[PDB]
RNA sequence: UAAAUUAUGGUCAAUUGUUAGUAUUCAUAUUAAUUUUUUUAAAUGUUUUAUCAUUUUAUAAAGGUUUAUUUUUGAAAGAUUUUUUGUAUAAAAUUUUAGGAAUAGUUAAUAAUAAUUUAUAAUUUUGAUUAGAUUGUUUUGUUAAUGCUAUUAGAUGGGUGUGGAAAAAUAAAAAAAA
């Protein structure tokens, strides 16, 4: 809604618009950089911080050898590591409250550490994209398909409340002899 | 971006664009088959979404009526520290 | 890419007008005389005059008596059938018209035709009832248009109206009416009256 | 498409049409006078297939 | 998929095994549980003191009280005659 | 141009309008200062207000603080009159006359049967009441308005030994109303407006008057001082205007 | 907001859609409302090349020096119409040939009958404004065998895609009122040989083999060999 | 709705006590004008401007705030529009209509709206400058417009004011009445600048409560 | 998009961004466009159960003072062909009008005539529809309509008077959306008919040997379209349904 | 007005100039900087769309401000079949010049008033207004230390007033509806 607008960094919608989680670092010689995982708003000002929501973490893209721990003679644990600092409070909080959004790069990232499935953008060229037809998607279905209850209840219970009450804890609850 | 490839319906005007998405039959259907696939994406990426926010809320309950309990008794003794320090005074 | 920010918002959805800037900057005070200028250049007017504020349209009613003292061409009408043509162009032609033509009007001018300057006259009027305004004939219209290509002595026009009637939308064409012109009916018609045969070269067999 | 609106002195290159300002917008201050009024027994005199059909019509 | 994938993801032994970044959010409040090493109200670092002295918040408060009966004379011989060093309870 | 641009008077939101309305639908245009003009400028003052059932009949009976022969405020009252019948001579019949001027401490319905039970324990409760009491020096400066600019009175300025009158009051108030049941028209645990009832619109007159007092004749009195007076003298006063050219007078203490 | 596709699901801003709802996004722009549109642009696009050697007066060219041969102006005429259908034909110009001016047609746009789409117009009444080719149309919509209960002004009535079909039987006169036809599942009782339903809420079409494979040639799995 | 007889019926049963000692002023504020906030906030008169969750007996309104609704022609770039203008009085309960209509005149500031005679209406049937608020049963919910005289002509072209863009606006009337306070002629600063809004804001088709396509 | 809370951007008095208050202008076509599909559920009303003031046995007679604060918004039936008096007679012939009337002709009583009263004194209207022959509804003997002779002598006129130029609202025709049940399908098996014995049940499904005939194969259409109608947030046909189901849209 | 112990606890304050009778923070020292060196930046064409139009894309130009800069959800986020609410624009603190005097579309009440409403008005020596210099309230350097000494940059009026919000005329390094 700019008369001209910023032509090198366009948007969508109004600024500031719908937080999105993403990576940014100054840039430097390759040897040292690293990066920001940072709750922010979709339009940027001239310097990050001033929209900025939240601070997710830190994200060195160095493989390191594990100094920390003791050489071992196990095979998989002296392939390099990628350390990353996740806050994974604040980041249910706004992924799943305040309903973010996410570029691919913060997202190949939660992927790895098992928050997220795998990304869209991540492409073994190997396969294709699969294809559809419905008539045989509908044999399937109704080759397997659960009870009405049954997923209605497995709905509610990773929807909706979780920790529910078994009939002991009712009992152990309820008010005893001078007031019962 | 939105894809303009060159057998869309082409426009013949010089007065603006040349090229007007209207999609070829086959451009259609290509286009909703990728879609359903990316929907399959979806429906996992959302069911994560609500699935954390519900655990987002649990936890709140939680740990926040945990933190009433600690404060509430703290906020008791101060006052009757408050009503004895009256009494003295 | 809209026009939204760039210009004053009553602009918006502003088509076909030539260089809608000028409209923006006209209340500057030479921008403005420069337009009293300009009304003059077109004129029909009694006073210096300028258009309202906002407006980059001329008012309706002012290009109307722009169009109205604009004197017609055809200062010269000898036949009956000019006089028609331009009584026609009046009524029909008359800026932001309601009306439309009807099929009877175009009988009626088609009638008058004597000379073949006539004849192209009438013609192009029907051309403006097909193409311009859109308007379906009657069975006799195809009568009446052939009887006038027989007054003028040319029937070049009929039987080409014949071998295409679909684009010129005759609906009807009797098919003595055919044969006249694929010659295999000496006449077209009988007149019932004189219970002879026209035309009257072809009635010569009749006699 | 990029080549007919670079003639357009639009900023930011946004495939709008911004038309200029000339100095000389309007034909009077071009210099331009009125438009000439048509001579009308000229433009009435009878073209030539309409007098060659009036002699194959004497005929 | 979906389908597909919680049969081949149930028939597999390694999964039924609680993923702690799959399964819950360990604290959702903005402020800690606990104090944790932050300048104090002298502007002494967290290294400078220890919590819980008199910075912290107030704890607050004819015949005998039940606080009579439990006490006992040492003269009296006590409850369970448990063996104790003569050194320790001197 | 010679003040704000959005004067700060002028900006106004409505919310007993729906939400919405006013972006979109219509516009809705008032004076908005007529309302929000404020309980000193208009002058009301607001009454111990009646239960409805009580609402409904008439009083009788009133307390009345009676002003002494040779006051500062009768004096002031009728320079007062003569100034308003010079100006505008339609207030003739809403002014009380100088005679009637007393200070009203409560009004009161008592019923015809009961009467003398209720007139002998409320004289003998008033005196016990007022017992101890010396005698009161009041000052009066002021105009108000009771019963929607229907009655207009002289204000009492609580700067004085007014205070004094409101725990006297305040008891008669527990022992009229709280102890031998009476229809106070208000609340025995609420405190009466004393007041000195200078212009009045009854029932009939108000066809030939009008419905309010129109503010233009006491605005330039609303603030004006009417002077000190001491008072010794309380009286319970039934109200009939013809057995001796005052208030008809049942009951009487005299502080001292 | 009040329909959004596959719920609201951010994954990515195209997985909203090219616009979040049928309703105007902003309250102060209500022709943003979702319609179905047509290329206005191509549809218009009539033939220049038509009018080549043709020599076409003007309308306010009355002079006797200025128009030409009858048999020129019978094939300036005819070159003029074969310009203005050149395109497709426009309502007003399907509407004018019928009888009553065309009530009671239905009148199908070309890709409304092809695919699992279904639709057409059957019309209530017309105002021909002096200029043929333009005006305002009204009908009743009817979509797969179900139909408005009230007229509507027909969208789109000037850009020339339009086909009809002249039956004696729809033919209404002026003096008359145009009867809504009626829809399948109410007015008149359902039957399987006289409409078959050919989509319906939940169906949708199977693949036509065709575009398979092409799909499959373009992804890389059927080989193509130059 | 419901609140209406809800509260009605409260206030009916409230008035019908026999046992009522009267409020404690005391314990029955009024409203604040000091409050947080740069707007000036009206209220309803049941409700404050501080939180008090105790509900206080139910009052008769003694002064009704009326609204009354007009049809004015707004000058907008494009031409004419034809809109809503309510006016809000605060009416005293027991008043006449014909009362009503002298507190409506006074009350407008905008010079397009009195100019003739005016009479009261609810849902097209007209109101007797006779009667009371209350045989009509008039509340503030309750919808009151407002009927021109020339209003019933509003259908030709005559009565309908006239737009510079289709119509001549002559010497004789740049003189006279909203066209002469105008100023046709642009400026510099361009005159009383009107709101704008374009003609193809609806479509080809105006404003509708129906949709017509 | 929602409605804002309140405006404190623009003064009140000069009053800027407000939609336009619609009228209903009696002159034009669009008035009957409003007033059409109300009569129609008017009659299916009158047709169903009884309403009071519809059916009037004579015209409502009224003096000059009062004629504006009685009249407006009346709205009545009567049996047959008078024309209220002190009003100037229109016949609606133009096409374009008479065309909202299709379905309350088609599936209702057949409409004869259309007329357009306007008083002398020009601030009082008086629309008169004037309907031929029985109801293609079927008639409830206790319902309103069947106290009068033109339905169940065949013609009977529909009387509604209105002010000109007013909000489509003060007509006042929603009052009538009160819904009541036409008994004719059931009125079969109650115990007056002697046609509920040639009434035989269905309990069960009957045991089926063939599957439903096939549908026509599936050809894709061959134009150019405007994308997905999905994405485009178009509903089905741009006619009705939601836009997540995109049911009938080409593909 | 009494000592204390069940013993180093609650996590490091620590100062370096070779001068010249004496009095006074004053040349030559260390640390930090400028002098001083091309290992971190970067090139133009933003993009869709229904076609001469309409949707998306809101704070680095300058001017020199010390009682100074303050705000919503109606956009997007955003999830239902439709009418949906209320909260906001206001303030308080901190404010520089060696030698010091008056400032002014002007205060407060009225009100959708008043280029001539009413009034004994408002700012100032507890330092005003003009005028100089100056980018304001987590950022540096020195130091054992209350100090001294730095901190960029970014909000410059209105005039058809669009937009949720003016932040709207090169100068990105913000993926901008497959
Ligand atoms: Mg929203
Ligand atoms: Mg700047
Ligand atoms: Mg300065
Ligand atoms: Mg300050
Ligand atoms: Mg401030
Ligand atoms: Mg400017």
């Amino acid at each position: 809604a700019r008369a001209v607008i910023k032509r090198r960094s366009p948007q969508l919608w109004g600024a500031p618009g719908a937080p999105i989680i993403r990576m940014r670092g100054h840039h430097v010689v390759w040897k040292f950089q690293s990066y920001d995982l940072v709750v922010e708003h979709t339009h940027k000002r001239r310097n990050s911080d001033i929209r900025l929501l939240h601070y997710l973490g830190k994200h060195c893209p160095h493989p390191q050898k594990s100094l920390w721990s003791p050489d071992t003679p196990v095979a998989q644990d002296r392939h390099l590591f990628m350390l990353t600092t996740v806050d994974i409070d604040a980041f249910k909080y706004w992924f799943g409250v305040k309903r973010c959004r996410l570029s691919m790069k913060p997202w190949a990232l939660l992927a790895k550490a098992g928050l997220l499935p795998p990304s869209l953008t991540q492409n073994s060229k190997i396969m294709p994209k699969p294809l559809f037809d419905k008539e045989s998607l509908m044999r399937y279905y109704l080759a397997n398909r659960k009870d009405e209850d049954v997923m209605a209840r497995e709905k509610y219970l990773n929807y909706e409340n979780s920790m529910v009450k078994t009939e002991e804890e009712r009992a152990a609850e309820r008010p005893v002899a001078p007031y019962l | 971006r939105q894809i303009r490839p060159y057998y869309n319906l082409p426009s013949k005007s010089e007065h603006g664009r040349k090229m007007t998405g209207f999609l070829t039959p086959y451009r259609h259907w290509m286009w909703k088959q990728n879609e359903l696939w990316r929907n399959v994406h979806e429906a996992q990426f959302e069911h994560l979404r609500r699935v954390y926010k519900r655990q987002w809320l649990e936890s709140f309950r939680v740990n926040a009526d945990e933190y009433i309990y600690k404060y509430n008794i703290t906020k008791a003794a101060q006052l009757a520290q408050w009503e004895c320090e009256m009494k003295e005074q | 890419a809209s026009l939204r920010y760039r210009r004053p918002y009553w602009m918006m959805f502003l088509k076909g007008v030539d260089n809608w800037k000028i409209y923006t900057v006209i209340q500057q005070p030479d921008h403005q005389r420069t337009e009293m200028l300009y009304q003059a250049w077109l004129g029909g007017l009694d006073r210096p005059y300028t258009r309202p504020k906002c407006m980059a349209n001329q008012p309706l009613w002012l290009s109307k008596k722009r169009h109205m003292l604009r004197k017609e061409r055809l200062d010269g009408p000898e036949t009956p059938l000019e006089k028609y043509v331009l009584e026609w162009h009046k009524k029909f032609h008359s800026f932001q018209g309601t009306e439309r033509p009807t099929p009877d009007d175009l009988h009626t001018a088609l009638d008058l035709v004597e000379r073949p300057l006539d004849l192209s006259y009438a013609l192009q009027l029907l051309g403006q009832c097909r193409n311009l305004n859109n308007i379906r004939f009657a069975k006799e219209t195809f009568l009446v248009f052939l009887e006038a290509c027989l007054r003028v002595g040319r029937r070049d026009c009929a039987e080409y109206a014949l071998e295409h009637a679909e684009p010129l939308g005759f609906w009807f064409i009797d098919e003595d009416h055919r044969r006249y012109l694929q010659g295999e009916q000496t006449w077209y018609k009988l007149s019932p009256l004189d219970n002879l045969y026209y035309p009257v070269e072809e009635n010569a067999k009749l006699n | 498409e990029w080549l007919y609106y670079k003639q357009f002195k639009t900023v930011d290159y946004s495939y709008r049409v911004i038309p200029e300002l000339p100095e000389k917008y309007r034909p009077h201050q071009s210099g331009i006078d009125q438009a000439p009024l048509p001579d009308y027994r000229e433009i009435n005199k009878m073209p030539q297939w309409a007098e060659c059909e009036e002699r194959r019509q004497s005929k | 998929f979906r389908d597909v994938e919680e049969r081949r993801h149930s028939r597999d032994v390694v999964n039924e095994l609680p993923n702690p970044w799959y399964d819950y959010v360990a604290h959702a409040l903005p402020f800690p549980d606990r104090d944790a090493g932050y300048p104090d109200e002298y502007g002494d670092l967290g290294q400078w003191r220890a919590p819980g002295g008199p910075g912290s918040p107030v704890r607050g408060p004819r015949g005998y009280t039940a606080e009579w009966r439990d006490l006992r004379n040492p003269m009296r011989p006590p409850e369970f005659p448990t063996p104790w060093e003569r050194k320790y309870r001197q | 141009e010679r003040g704000l641009y959005f004067p700060i008077n002028h900006r106004i939101v409505d919310h007993r309008i729906a939400p919405g309305v006013t972006v979109e639908e219509t516009d809705v245009q008032s004076r908005y200062r007529r309302e929000l003009r404020t309980n000193f400028a208009t002058g009301e003052t607001r009454q111990t207000i009646a239960p409805p059932w009580s609402a409904r009949e008439r009083p009788t009976h009133f307390f009345s603080l009676r002003l002494p022969s040779r006051n500062s405020v009768t004096l002031r009252v009728k320079e007062m009159h003569n100034h308003l019948l010079f100006s505008h001579q339609q207030c003739a019949p809403m002014l009380v006359s100088p005679t009637k001027l007393h200070i009203t401490l409560g009004v009161m319905t008592i019923p015809e049967n009961s009467r003398e039970e209720l007139v002998k324990n409320i004289q003998q409760s008033m005196s016990e009441t007022f017992a101890c009491v010396q005698p009161l020096q009041l000052r009066f400066r002021g105009l108000g308005t009771f019963d929607f600019g229907r009655v207009l009175f002289i204000r009492v300025v609580p700067e004085a030994d007014f205070g004094r009158l409101e725990r006297a009051v305040c008891d008669i108030r527990r022992r009229v109303g709280g102890v031998l049941g009476v229809d106070l028209k208000g609340n025995p645990h609420d405190s009466y407006v004393p007041h000195v009832t200078v212009a009045k619109i009854r029932p009939n007159q108000r066809q030939q008057l009008g419905d309010t007092i129109p503010q233009s004749l006491w605005a330039d009195y609303q603030h004006h001082d009417f002077g000190d007076v001491t008072l010794s003298t309380v009286d319970l006063c039934r109200m009939k205007g013809s057995p001796d050219g005052y208030y008809h007078t049942e009951g009487a203490v005299h502080l001292s | 907001r009040a329909d959004p596709l596959n719920g609201g699901s951010s994954m990515t801003l195209g997985s909203k859609g090219s616009k979040l709802s049928p309703e105007p996004h902003r309250r102060r722009m209500p022709w943003t409302a979702a319609k179905e549109y047509v290329p206005g642009v191509v549809l218009n696009a009539r033939d220049k090349m038509v009018l080549d050697g043709v020599q076409l007066l003007d309308i306010e060219s009355i002079d006797r020096a200025s128009q030409l041969d009858p048999l020129e102006v019978l094939r300036a005429v005819v070159a003029t119409r074969e310009y203005n259908i050149s395109t497709g034909k426009n309502i007003f110009q399907l509407a004018s040939q019928a009888t009553y001016n065309g009530r009671g047609q239905r009148f199908y746009r070309k890709e409304w009958q092809e695919g699992t789409y279904d639709k057409y117009v059957t019309l209530s009444a017309i105002d021909f404004d002096r200029d043929g080719n333009k005006g305002t149309a009204y009908g009743y919509i009817t979509f797969h065998g179900e139909t408005t209960t009230r007229p509507v002004q027909v969208d789109f009535a000037d850009v020339p895609g339009w086909y009809m079909d002249f039956v004696e039987e729809r033919a209404v006169p002026f003096t008359g009122i145009v009867p809504p036809p009626p829809s399948i599942g109410t007015d008149v009782p359902v039957d399987p040989h006289s409409y078959r339903l050919k989509a319906y809420p939940y169906y949708d079409a199977p693949n036509p083999p065709e575009f398979v494979e092409r799909l499959l040639k373009d992804r890389g799995v059927l080989p193509d060999t130059p | 709705g419901h609140y209406q007889q809800e509260a009605f019926e409260a206030r009916k049963r409230f008035e019908e006590s026999t046992t009522y000692p009267g409020p404690i002023r005391a314990a029955t504020p009024g409203d604040t004008r000091f409050y947080s906030g740069s707007l000036e906030s009206i209220l309803h008169d049941t409700d404050r401007h501080y939180w008090r969750a105790v509900t206080d007996d139910p009052r008769v309104q003694h002064l009704i705030p009326l609204r009354i609704r007009f049809k004015i022609f707004t000058w907008v770039t494009s031409g004419w529009e034809q809109r809503m203008q309510v006016v809000q009085i605060m009416a005293p309960k027991d008043s006449t209509i014909a009362q009503v209509k002298d507190l409506v005149i006074v009350e407008n500031q905008s010079p397009y709206l009195c100019v003739s005679s005016f009479h009261l209406a609810i849902d097209g049937k007209e109101l007797d400058p006779q009667k009371t608020l209350g045989e009509y049963g008039i509340t503030e919910q309750s919808q009151i417009d407002a009927i021109e005289q020339n209003d019933h002509l509003l259908h030709r072209d005559d009565e309908r004011p006239r737009d510079w863009t289709v119509d001549e606006i002559t010497a004789e009337d740049v003189k006279r009445s909203p066209y002469k306070e105008m100023e046709m002629q642009p400026l510099q600063n361009l005159a009383p600048r009107y709101e704008a809004r374009p003609k193809g804001y609806f479509g080809r088709t105006y404003y509708s409560g129906m949709k017509q396509s | 998009s929602r409605r804002f809370r309140y405006n404190t951007k623009f003064p009140a008095l000069v009053s800027y961004n407000k939609l336009p208050w619609e009228v209903v202008n009696h002159e034009t076509p669009q008035f009957h466009m409003h007033v059409a599909p109300h009569y129609e559920q008017l009659l299916t009303l009158a047709a169903s159960s009884p309403v009071p003031h519809i059916i009037g046995s004579k015209h409502i007679d009224v003096p000059r003072e009062h004629r504006l604060r009685l009249l407006p918004g009346m709205l009545y039936l009567l049996d047959g062909d008078t024309l209220p008096g002190e009003f100037t007679i229109n016949r609606v012939l133009d096409p374009t009008a008479l065309q909202y009337y299709g379905r309350l002709s088609s599936q209702i009583v057949t409409v004869e005539a259309v007329r357009m009263l306007v008083p002398d004194d020009l601030r009082l209207l008086c629309n008169c529809i004037t309907f031929k022959g029985p109801l293609h509804l079927p008639v409830a003997p206790y319902a309103s309509l069947a106290s009068l002779r033109g339905a169940s002598s065949n013609c009977f006129t529909l009387y509604h008077f209105v002010r000109p130029n007013r909000p489509p609202k003060e007509l006042q025709l929603e009052k009538y959306y009160i819904h009541a049940p036409c008994v004719a399908p059931l009125s079969e098996f109650a115990s007056n008919s002697d046609e509920r014995g040639n009434w035989r049940p269905r309990l069960q499904a009957p045991k089926r040997t063939r599957r439903a005939t096939p549908l026509p194969a599936y050809r894709p259409p061959q134009s150019y379209l405007m994308g997905l109608a999905e994405r485009l947030a178009v509903v089905p046909g741009g006619c009705f349904g939601r836009r997540s189901l995109m049911w009938g849209h080409w593909f």
